[PDB]
């Protein structure tokens, strides 16, 4: 299953 | 903005038995960017039912992708990968060496 | 050990609308499921037919997961742009890569996060998973941003947490593909190059896991300097193939072996050549 | 600035329109717009990802936005009706740890004839109780005001304290009865005995009413009710 | 319904530790926050938590059950000044949006040290015959009853904190524009404690 982080670089 | 022009390797999925069913591959590996173009070929002559494997990278970020067909060899018929590439000024066909 | 892997590629296309979006995860050499922004489906698909037993609210899950980083992806195609002065013109290449590491006792070893930009090193959580690699300037504006926002955090608890959660169902689920071995199938070829020196050329076929180890000895000696191993290559059917050759000379066949080691392997194999 | 919102306080007549606006200067992708009533808490109207993407969220019937730049999301009403009387909360997050702007407290009536500005007045301490406990306690009354849009503060020589005050965190209706019932509010200042009775010092119950703007219509024999400052005063004595 | 709080209000005493509870019904949830709202102000963040466990800043300690889908506040040696509305959010699954409770409201209760209940009459400072009534000095025990009346106006208890001296203070405020309206009748309509100080 895959994360869910919101972060852009 | 670092270029990798591909390696290629052509080869069956199983030991080749003549007019026993099996599959050709071309793998192709280790290029960037990820545009490339991968033809089986029947005796110089393009095959059309190629499938290949979805998208993928090593730890070096290098692309790799499967090509492959159903086929059936003889002792006459000649196989080969062609592959294009930005890194390549013109187009690198590896032939099927069975015997390897 | 066992791992589970996500990789993710972003290709911008001029003038051809959106980026390509590529998604493909991983439990150790086996793909389990895809994402691509062109294919109609526009869902997480599966690709082994154990992942295929969860039900749609896994899928519904995944598939908003993963549309959710494409456009996070579509994004950071634009900002990365701005950091590196590139105008639109151009093709430009964004890879992502993340997952765990369990050991045979299914405890966690380590996690990876770790971007790409066109080929090279952009930014990488240490493998502390609590601090960040950041390969130039641009990648330190990132690097700061994430550290203001308290980024490792939440991405340690995926790693150490979730995503080994993930993993061990899988690892349960898929069993009979994921806990197997497949030992090599070994032979070797022979062929004259002069009249003077022969290539034996070392075949393992039909293995899985992908990790194997080929070598050549002469005498009991490793002959890594003379040696050429081509890429693990994948046969098509869940299994991989290798070989090694060395160039020896005509009649001195019998003085070198070739040394198998693999998973599935109770020993070492050891071949030579027989007429 | 962080996240800031225009405007803090609007009245609107049923089928009006209005924009609220949220900004930030955090570089944030993520923006979001919510309403809070009793009852329901905060509830997600719209949100945006980024520059020029916009979704709905919870609640978004009745409301647009856009988001043409990063730094600002827009919330519009077409055409106001009493359920969109609410305060209005705009969030953004660089992921998502939200920052909440100060809220807008719109109210939207048929009728703008029910706005009435607050009547202030202060009570002085009694000498029973600077007597009993060496303590003096003011205290301020706002009366007949509505809609509720007040902020009450105490000031001591032209300084706005908050040591030694408390107002009720609701105002009280009037006539609990009456769908348009007027508000009132109480609040103490509590200072020692010795402070009171010192002439020199001047105390201050300040009201800010948010009520019409100068663009308002107005019909009526009495004065517009205007967005004001209502004051009530006593002076230090022995 | 997708994170459920009770409203409460919850009463704890100064000092003693106040426990604000969540649960929540996506089970792929990633992020979860506490966020404090004081009356007619702004959500603050207080706390988040990423990972099962618990998670503690000053008085502050979170602690989030995956398994139970159900996370918690703690405030250790709460306080007047931690009384407050606290909102939990949760991010679903592939969610790029808080999801808010509707939150609950904490009332800390100062320890009255030295109650000495009383009501006094204040004149209006702009000469009137106008006055109010106010309830002072009371212990957190006692509770202030709105008028059983219609014409008398009664305030809930409120509680200043006279800083410098470290004193708190309960007190409600009574007015009422009838004649047979006096101080020793303001607060009948509640049981305030029998020695209540009545001056005159």
């Amino acid at each position: 299953g895959l994360y869910d982080g919101m972060e852009h670089l | 903005m670092i270029q990798r022009t591909p390696k290629i390797q052509v080869y069956s999925r199983h030991p080749a038995e003549n007019g026993k069913s099996n599959f050709l591959n071309c793998y192709v590996s280790g290029f960037h960017p990820s545009d490339i173009e991968v033809d089986l070929l029947k005796n110089g002559e393009r095959i059309e039912k190629v499938e290949h494997s979805d998208l993928s990278f090593s730890k070096d970020w290098s692309f790799y992708l499967l090509y492959y067909t159903e086929f059936t060899p003889t002792e006459k018929d000649e196989y080969a990968c062609r592959v294009n590439h930005v890194t390549l000024s013109q187009p690198k066909i590896v032939k099927w060496d069975r015997d390897m | 050990s066992h791992s589970m892997r996500y990789f993710f590629t972003s290709v911008s296309r001029p003038g051809r609308g959106e980026p390509r979006f590529i998604a493909v995860g991983y439990v150790d050499d086996t793909q389990f499921v895809r994402f691509d922004s062109d294919a109609a489906s526009q869902r997480m698909e599966p690709r082994a037919p154990w992942i295929e037993q969860e039900g749609p609210e896994y899928w519904d899950g995944e598939t908003r997961k993963v549309k959710a980083h494409s456009q996070t992806h579509r994004v950071d195609l634009g900002t990365l742009r701005g950091y590196y002065n590139q105008s639109e013109a151009g093709s430009h290449t964004v890879q992502r890569m993340y997952g765990c590491d369990v050991g045979s006792d299914w405890r966690f070893l380590r996690g990876y996060h770790q971007y790409a930009y066109d080929g090279k090193d952009y930014i990488a959580l240490k493998e502390d998973l609590r601090s960040w690699t950041a390969a130039d300037m641009a990648a330190q504006t990132t690097k700061h941003k994430w550290e203001a926002a308290h980024v490792a955090e939440q991405l340690r608890a995926y790693l150490e947490g979730t995503c080994v959660e993930w993993l061990r169902r899988y690892l349960e689920n898929g069993k009979e593909t994921l806990q197997r071995t497949d030992a090599p199938k070994t032979h070797m070829t022979h062929h004259a190059v002069s009249d003077h020196e022969a290539t034996l050329r070392c075949w393992a076929l039909s293995f899985y896991p992908a990790e194997i180890t080929l070598t050549w000895q002469r005498d009991g000696e490793d002959q890594t300097q003379d040696t050429e191993l081509v890429e693990t290559r994948p046969a098509g059917d869940g299994t991989f193939q290798k070989w090694a050759a060395v160039v020896v000379p005509s009649g001195q066949e019998q003085r070198y072996t070739c040394h198998v080691q693999h998973e599935g392997l109770p020993k070492p194999l050891t071949l030579r050549w027989e007429p | 600035a962080g996240v800031t919102q225009t405007p803090k306080f609007r009245v609107l007549k049923t089928g009006q329109s209005m924009t609220l606006l949220c900004a930030q200067d955090m570089n944030h992708e993520y923006m979001y717009w919510y309403r809070q009533d009793p009852g329901m808490g905060l509830r997600l109207i719209h949100y945006s990802v980024g520059e020029g993407t916009t979704a709905k969220g919870e609640v978004p019937d009745g409301y647009n936005v856009s988001r043409l730049k990063k730094q600002n999301f827009l919330l519009g009403l077409e055409s106001a009706a009493p359920s969109q009387t609410s305060v209005y909360f705009c969030a953004s997050s660089f992921t998502d740890t939200q920052y909440f702007g100060p809220g807008t407290r719109l109210t939207v009536l048929e009728d703008l004839k029910n706005v009435f500005p607050p009547e202030v007045a202060v009570f002085e301490p009694s000498e029973a109780e600077i007597s009993h406990t060496q303590k003096a306690t003011l205290v301020c009354l706002a009366t007949g005001f509505y809609p509720d849009h007040v902020e009450l503060s105490w000031w001591v020589n032209g300084k706005e304290v908050h040591s030694g005050v408390c107002t009720d965190p609701q105002p009280l209706k009037e006539q609990p009865a009456l769908n348009d019932s007027r508000y009132a509010l109480s609040s103490r200042l509590r200072v020692s005995a010795t402070f009171w009775q010192d002439p020199r010092n001047h105390f201050r119950c300040q009201v800010q009413f948010y009520g019409l703007s100068e663009n308002d219509e107005w019909t009526q024999d009495r004065a517009k009710p205007v967005t004001q400052i209502v004051s009530a005063e006593a002076w230090g004595r022995a | 319904k997708e994170v459920e709080q009770n409203s409460g209000p919850l009463s704890v005493p100064e000092g003693a530790i106040a426990s604000l509870n969540c649960t929540y019904s996506d089970r792929g949830s990633q992020s979860f926050f506490w966020y404090r709202q004081y009356s007619g102000k702004s959500p603050e963040l207080i706390m988040s938590i990423y990972s099962n466990g618990d998670k503690e800043d000053g008085r502050f300690t979170a602690q989030l059950n995956k398994a139970s889908q159900y996370v918690s506040l703690l405030i250790r040696d709460s306080q007047p000044s931690d009384s407050a509305t606290y909102l939990c959010a949760v991010r679903g699954t592939g969610r790029r949006a808080l999801t808010f409770g509707s939150g609950t409201r904490l009332q800390v209760q100062p320890n009255i040290q030295n109650p000495d209940p009383a009501v006094y009459q204040l004149r209006d400072s702009k000469s009137s015959d106008k006055s109010v009534c106010l309830f002072t000095d009371f212990d957190s025990q006692t509770n202030v009853s709105q008028s059983k009346d219609s014409d008398v106006y009664i305030t809930d208890k409120c509680v200043l904190d006279m800083r410098s001296m470290d004193f708190k203070s309960n007190s409600a405020v009574a007015w009422s524009n009838k004649s047979d309206f006096a101080c020793a009748n303001a607060f009948n309509n509640s049981i305030i404690p029998e020695d209540t100080f009545f001056p005159s």
